[PDB]
C-alpha cells in the first residue's frame, strides 16, 4: 500500500498526507444455473 | 430471493512520506471490519 | 459548509462484467480527472469550518 500510493498518483515519491487509492474487489466463487425440468423435447423435426 | 450487490467500499492509505518512514495506516471507509487488495 | 460526495466510476459505469472494465481503459484519464476533482472539493469544505 506504499507503492499503491506511486501507483495511483503515478509519482515515483510519496507526498505526506491522506490519498483515496482504490476500491473493494469480491470474487465470486461459483455460477447458479436455473432453468425448469421438463422432459419433453421441442418438436423442430415435425415443421422442418 | 432479493439480490443485494458486492464489492462496495473505498480504500484509503495515511503514510508518511519516503524521507520519513514506510509505515501505512489502511482506513475502510464505510465496511465494518467484523466480517473482514490481494 | 455542504455535503462532501465521491463518486467512483467502477460501480456506477459497469454492471461488474468483464468486458466494461476493459473498455474503461481505452477512454483513459477522464474518471482521473474526476477523482481529482472530488478531492479538491473536500479539502476546501474542511477549511470552510
Amino acid at each position: 500500500p506504499l507503492s499503491e500510493t506511486k501507483c495511483t498518483l503515478k509519482s515515483f515519491t510519496v507526498e505526506k498526507g491522506i490519498y483515496q487509492t482504490s476500491n473493494f474487489r469480491v470474487q465470486p466463487t461459483e455460477s447458479i444455473v436455473r432453468f425448469p425440468n421438463i422432459t419433453n423435447l421441442c418438436p423442430f423435426d415435425e415443421v422442418f | 430471493l432479493d439480490i443485494t450487490p458486492c464489492s462496495f467500499g473505498g480504500v484509503s492509505v495515511i503514510t508518511p512520506g519516503t524521507n520519513t518512514s514506510n509505515q501505512v495506516a489502511v482506513l475502510y471507509q464505510g465496511v465494518n471490519c467484523t466480517e473482514v487488495p490481494t | 459548509s455542504m455535503t462532501k460526495t465521491s463518486v467512483d466510476c467502477t460501480m456506477y459505469i459497469c454492471g461488474d462484467s468483464t468486458e466494461c472494465s476493459n473498455l474503461l481503459l481505452q477512454y483513459g484519464s477522464f474518471c482521473t480527472q474526476l477523482k481529482r476533482a472530488l478531492t479538491g472539493i473536500a479539502v476546501e469544505q474542511d477549511k470552510n469550518t
